[PDB]
């Protein structure tokens, strides 16, 4: 069995910043790696696969860094509809694996 | 004597979609220098156990050869589930023979990811024990047309390995032979000394 | 965009069970891999079952026994049998369906266990 953690629990950066959220794996799972978005409400969205691949309509703003034990998912610049959670899930059995606990964006 | 150890100690080697079969024949083989090898991760045997091969002869034997993940390993045995016994290669649920496998990682991974090997990920039913499918035909997993290129909900229905250097040893590249034995009462060109 | 649709939500107790089911848009739910994921209120994303294109289905540990996936190709939709629950497995419940590349993932339905 595998587990992620995500650092930060909440980051808190202001619109415009670029953005760094951090995986961390207990196994070497390879670039075997997945990002979703998830607004409240709304079912999760992928963002990244692959570790470093970017899905389909997501914005180019969006990439995938790091393999092996450790992930980075990174945002260019902040839109403010970019306050969300992010979760990262290992994909190395796909469709199944493990998820992360997730990460917020907040401010006041 | 026999093409076995040539099949084991050989440079190229099959992707597992479209995995390479020997046929062998007008033989007298030695197993024995098989179940010595340093190099085997795997030898698991059904029906049959190692030491006794020298003991059985046979009207054929197949070698079965391609490569697969370190731990896909385990869905090459006799009734298994997963996405290579689904989809790729089948063993019966009362095969007879054995599974060699090793560790090729010095020969199947290449910096970046070697993107040479192959399984197939789409199928529209499970294969059949020993079943083999080559296709390339578009996958259709959209209720509409499709029609001979990918795009909304169709897709090429291979999957690239892209097998890394390090990358932990379950997700290296593991090369692995299959040697599968026939029976109709008639010229067993395979026996031991 | 396709639209996956959950259905089947509501209510149970402690001892009981329940059935989920899903529909999809524009894709053949026999043909894709199908998935069952949920989140309980204040905590993370569980996946739970999968069933391959050609009908291999798999569990997580956790609910090995307790909950059962399973199609209908006819109808063109997916069922997760339920049986077995506790106040815990309430939560929204997700059907996703996954591609190499995508990931499509239904607006969740409710599921709650109680008194």
């Amino acid at each position: 069995e595998i587990v992620l953690t995500q650092s930060p629990a909440t980051l808190s950066l202001f619109p415009g910043e670029r953005a760094t959220l951090s995986c961390r794996a207990s196994q070497n799972i390879g670039h075997f790696l997945t990002w979703y978005q998830q607004k409240p409400g709304q079912a999760p969205r992928l963002l990244i696969y692959d570790a470093s691949n970017r899905a389909t309509g997501v914005p180019a703003r969006f990439s995938g860094s790091g393999s092996e034990t450790e992930f980075t998912l990174t945002i260019s610049s902040l839109g403010p509809e970019d306050f969300a959670v992010y979760y990262c899930q290992e994909r190395s059995d796909w469709p199944r694996g493990t998820f992360g606990q997730g990460t917020k964006v907040e401010i006041k | 004597l026999c093409p076995f150890g040539e099949v084991f100690n050989a440079t190229r080697f099959a992707s597992v979609y479209a995995w390479n079969r020997k046929r062998i024949s007008n033989c007298v083989a030695d197993y024995s220098v098989l179940y010595n090898s340093a190099s085997f991760s795997t030898f698991k045997c059904y029906g049959v156990s190692p030491t006794k091969l020298n003991d059985l002869c046979f009207t054929n034997v197949y070698a079965d050869s391609f490569v697969i993940r370190g731990d896909e390993v385990r869905q090459i045995a006799p009734g298994q589930t997963g996405k290579i016994a689904d989809y790729n290669y089948k063993l019966p649920d009362d095969f007879t023979g054995c599974v060699i496998a090793w560790n090729s990682n010095n020969l199947d991974s290449k910096v970046g990811g070697n993107y040479n090997y192959l399984y197939r990920l789409f199928r529209k039913s499970n294969l059949k024990p020993f079943e083999r499918d080559i296709s390339t035909e578009i996958y259709q997993a959209g209720s509409t047309p499709c029609n001979g290129v990918e795009g909304f909900n169709c897709y090429f229905p291979l999957q690239s390995y892209g097998f890394q250097p390090t990358n932990g040893v379950g997700y290296q590249p593991y090369r692995v032979v299959v040697l599968s034995f026939e029976l109709l009462h008639a010229p067993a060109t395979v026996c031991g000394p | 965009e396709v639209q996956v649709v959950e259905s089947g939500g509501g209510l149970i107790q402690p001892g009981g069970s329940l059935r989920l089911s899903c529909t999809a848009s524009e894709l053949i739910i026999s043909r894709n891999y199908m998935s069952w994921v949920r989140q309980a209120p204040g905590k993370g994303l569980e996946w739970l079952s999968v069933i391959y294109p050609g009908g291999s289905s798999f569990y997580t540990d956790s609910l090995k026994g307790r909950f059962t996936i399973s199609r209908d190709n006819s109808k063109n939709t997916l069922y997760l049998q339920m049986n077995r629950l506790g106040v815990e497995d309430t939560a929204i419940y997700y059907c996703v369906r996954d591609a190499p590349s995508e990931s499509d993932w239904g607006q969740g339905t409710l599921v709650t266990v109680s008194s």
